[PDB]
Order: C-alpha cells, then sequence, then structure tokens
C-alpha cells in the first residue's frame, strides 16, 4: 500500500511476542499492504518469529522456512525501506537461504554490495562464540607468523604477544628456583600477558636479539646462557622500560 | 610490619585485577585472530580457485 | 625491606601494566577490526576483480 514494497511475499505473521503484541504488527503490515497469513504456505517466502517454541522446533526439523526476528520488520516500518537479508535476523533458515548465505561468505554474512564496517564486524564478533580451544602457544605463534607475512605487529604495547621479539623470564631455565622470594622473576612471569612481543617463555631460536630484564643480576646468567648457546647475549643499559634494542 | 602486609596482599590482589581482566582480553583478541583467519585463508581459497575457471573462457 | 622494596616495585609494576594493559584492550580492539575489514574489502576486490572479468568470455 503506502510502503508500496509489502505487496508480493507472503508474511507469516504469527510469532511477534517479544516485547511487542501480536495485533500491531499485523495492523501495520496491512497499512503498508502485506499479505497476512498465520501457517506455512507456497507464496510464504518468509516466517516471522518472536518468541522461540515448539513451532521452531517443528520449522527447524521441518525445513519449510526459517526463523525472521521482528527486528527486521521494525526497520522495515520505520524507514518505509526493505531492509535486505543479512545473518543478525535469521536463527532456522532453509538450506537453499544457506547457499544464499554461502555467497555472502559462508554462512556469516559479508556483503558484496554493502561494504563490512564497525557494527558489522563488532557485532558478530561478539556474537560469535569462541575460537579460544587449543593450546595458546601454537595459534599465538601462527598469528605471529601472519602478521609478519603482512606486517601486523602493531599493538599500542610492545612487550608480550606476537611481536617476532622475546623476553627472558628465568635467571636459570629450571623450576624457579633462583626466584627465591625477592627476584623479579615473579614480575616477569606476570609480565608476558598483554603486550606486544612473539610469546616465548624463554630459549627463543627464531630471535637473534637478547634482551635484557627488569632482573640485571642475570648478567652473569645471561653470560652462561650465551657461553652454552650459540645466541649473543649482550647487555642494556621500543619497550618505554629500560628493556630496548640498540 | 603492617604497612607491608597490605601492600603484599595489594600485590596479589592486582596480581588477581591484571590476571582477570586480562585473561579476558587475549582470550578475545586471540577469538578475532582465529574467527578472521578461517574467512582470510578460504575467501581467498575461492579467489585463486575461481580465477582458474576464468581462463577456461 | 628488600623484599617491601620489591614487593613496593612489585606493586608498581603490576600497577603501571593493570593501567596500560586495559586501555590497550580498547585499541587493540579497534586494531584487530581495522586489519579485518580491509582484508574483507581487498578480498572483496579481488571478488570484484573477478565479478567483472567474468561478465565477458
Amino acid at each position: 500500500k503506502i510502503s508500496n514494497i509489502f505487496e508480493d511475499v507472503e508474511f507469516c505473521v504469527m510469532s511477534g511476542t517479544d516485547s511487542q503484541p501480536k495485533p500491531d504488527l499485523e495492523n501495520r503490515i496491512a497499512e503498508f499492504g502485506g499479505y497476512i497469513v498465520q501457517n506455512p504456505g507456497p507464496d510464504t517466502y518468509c516466517v516471522i518469529a518472536g518468541s522461540e517454541n515448539i513451532r521452531v522446533k517443528n520449522i527447524i526439523l521441518s525445513n519449510k522456512h526459517d526463523v525472521v526476528k521482528p527486528a527486521w520488520l521494525l526497520e522495515c516500518f520505520k524507514t518505509k525501506s526493505f531492509v535486505p537479508w543479512q545473518p543478525r535476523f535469521m536463527i532456522h533458515m532453509c538450506p537453499s537461504t544457506k547457499e544464499h548465505f554461502a555467497r555472502e561468505y559462508d554462512c556469516y554474512g559479508d556483503s558484496y554490495f554493502i561494504d563490512t564496517d564497525l557494527n558489522q564486524l563488532k557485532e558478530v564478533f561478539s556474537g560469535i562464540k569462541n575460537s579460544n580451544e587449543q593450546t595458546p602457544e601454537e595459534m599465538a605463534s601462527l598469528i605471529a607468523d601472519l602478521e609478519y607475512r603482512y606486517s601486523w605487529d602493531c599493538s599500542p604495547l610492545s612487550m608480550f604477544r606476537r611481536h617476532t621479539v622475546y623476553l627472558d623470564s628465568y635467571a636459570v631455565i629450571n623450576d624457579l628456583s633462583t626466584k627465591n622470594e625477592g627476584t623479579r622473576l615473579a614480575i616477569k612471569a606476570l609480565e608476558l600477558r598483554f603486550h606486544g612481543a612473539k610469546v616465548v617463555s624463554c630459549l627463543a631460536e627464531g630471535v637473534s636479539h637478547v634482551i635484557i630484564g627488569e632482573d640485571h643480576s642475570r648478567v652473569a646468567d645471561f653470560k652462561a646462557f650465551r657461553r652454552t648457546f650459540k645466541r649473543k647475549f649482550k647487555i642494556l643499559k621500543d619497550k618505554c622500560e629500560l628493556q630496548e634494542e640498540n | 610490619q603492617k604497612e607491608n602486609e597490605r601492600l603484599l596482599r595489594d600485590w596479589n590482589d592486582v596480581q588477581g585485577r591484571f590476571e582477570k581482566c586480562v585473561s579476558a582480553k587475549e582470550a578475545l583478541e586471540t577469538d578475532l585472530y582465529k574467527r578472521f583467519i578461517l574467512v582470510l585463508n578460504e575467501k581467498k581459497t575461492k579467489i585463486r580457485s575461481l580465477h582458474n575457471k576464468l581462463l577456461n573462457a
């Protein structure tokens, strides 16, 4: 009607009780000139879904339709526009819609007509579950390597993470024996958390530079490591601290 | 003695405070890195593949 | 006093580290966001590269 877009595309207005009631939605749809039904049909291209219950389970098992959240309909109402289909107001979907989303990226939503922005990326990252499931060391090293391939070492703090830099944390390579409640080994152990430098607790063979931590008493230990290794250990005097490289 | 006892607890509290907030930082940071690389690795995968079906035409 | 001097330096190091790590997370989250949208765009450019050249044969 006034929308001129609500024509065609049978709408299954039966689940819109999230916070708004049922009738107002279909009254506004009819004002906009939209189709009304409360059951799946051959012309029913989309089915709205508010609260989630056994009918959603049926449409999941009987995959005749999809799940459409009322936010898209509210956006269409307030803007007088046909908002496209993106994976934020989908829960259940048809397989044909699954390869429709395969056009986007795979199923996450990568519109080739509308570029990615802060909102899309931030909210899909918030929505998508955790990927931190395996050992942090190997995954962080892979992140480091792909960063070095693309020169992505741009963290505001650069002392421990993935920035092709390594910081020693032990006086001798042991079970924190030389710490003995009074050296700076515990602080160095606690320092590997949120900075930027390739995550290696000890014995980094991929970095030729040796940096000296806050423990300046390891200079004899550093020289012993230099004698026992093939890496050149040099004493100090991009980290905004006494730890630096010349 | 009393002042060192409190700041030893304060050091342990801030160690707990530093660890608890930061543990959610890398876990989210390494989530974004891993959620993205699968998109990165596979987007260019069809890019180099579909480019091969170009030169046939 | 040596333990306290360590602990005072311990507390100050973590207190200085706690402040900068919480602040850097807000930047790093946006930093993660910047490097991914450009990649999605740069992949989209080579998606846009293939669409117009498969238009013709």
